[PDB]
């Protein structure tokens, strides 16, 4: 299977014709998505087949083939890009000044875009072209608009 | 069966269009990994 570094697709042919579902990252060879795209369930790269190795519901993530690999984490203070892929249009950069998730135990980066639910799993860059997370878990506004986590995993 | 299609680089593009808000809001967080507005 195709194990080139950089930003994929995930599609089912379950539903009425190709459906993309959401999004991940390959890096050094593991796939990394979120739970909600996957439900942890094996996935197709040419004839090749990519088996889950780590997952957690709660932090919604999911790693394939190995642990998760990506450790860079939003500084606090510089702009970031969203390297949306939404469903059916090329993978487009959208540069951005997180917000802020406040919850119990700590505070989260969040990135206000609105996009279809199939771009889950879309990565988050910092300056140095290094993932700090995935985007496609968080909250729906006052507004109406979607506000995402910056979701990273942790590397052991 | 689920599938991958390779879509792009991961890179940082330099004249990107720049744009979204940076709200601060109270979440929780559930056991189900869904977050929630605390108002
Ligand atoms: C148009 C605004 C909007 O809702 N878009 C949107 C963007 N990114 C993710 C989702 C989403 O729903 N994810 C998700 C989280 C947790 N559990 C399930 C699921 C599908 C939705």
């Amino acid at each position: 299977g195709e194990t080139t570094d950089g930003v994929y697709r995930v599609m089912t042919r379950r539903l009425l014709g190709s459906t993309q579902v959401g999004v991940g990252v390959m890096q050094e060879g593991v796939f990394h998505t979120m739970w909600h795209v996957t439900k942890g369930a094996a996935l197709r790269s040419g004839e090749g087949r990519l088996d889950p190795y780590w997952g957690d519901v709660k932090q919604d993530l999911v790693s394939y083939c190995g642990p998760w690999k990506l450790d860079a984490a939003w500084d606090g203070l510089s702009e970031v890009q969203l390297l949306a892929v939404p469903p059916g249009e090329r993978a487009k950069n959208i540069q951005t000044l997180p917000g802020i998730f406040k919850t119990k135990d700590g505070d989260i980066g969040a990135v206000a875009l609105d996009y279809p639910a199939g771009t889950s799993g879309s990565p988050i860059l910092d300056k140095c072209g290094r993932v700090i997370g995935l985007y496609g878990n968080g909250v729906v506004i006052k507004n109406g608009s979607y506000v995402s986590a910056i979701t990273q995993g942790k590397r052991e | 069966d689920m599938y991958i299609e390779r879509a792009g680089d991961i890179t940082w593009e330099k004249d990107a269009e720049v744009t979204g808000n940076s709200p601060r809001l109270d979440v929780a967080l559930d056991e189900s990994g869904d977050f929630s507005l605390v108002e």
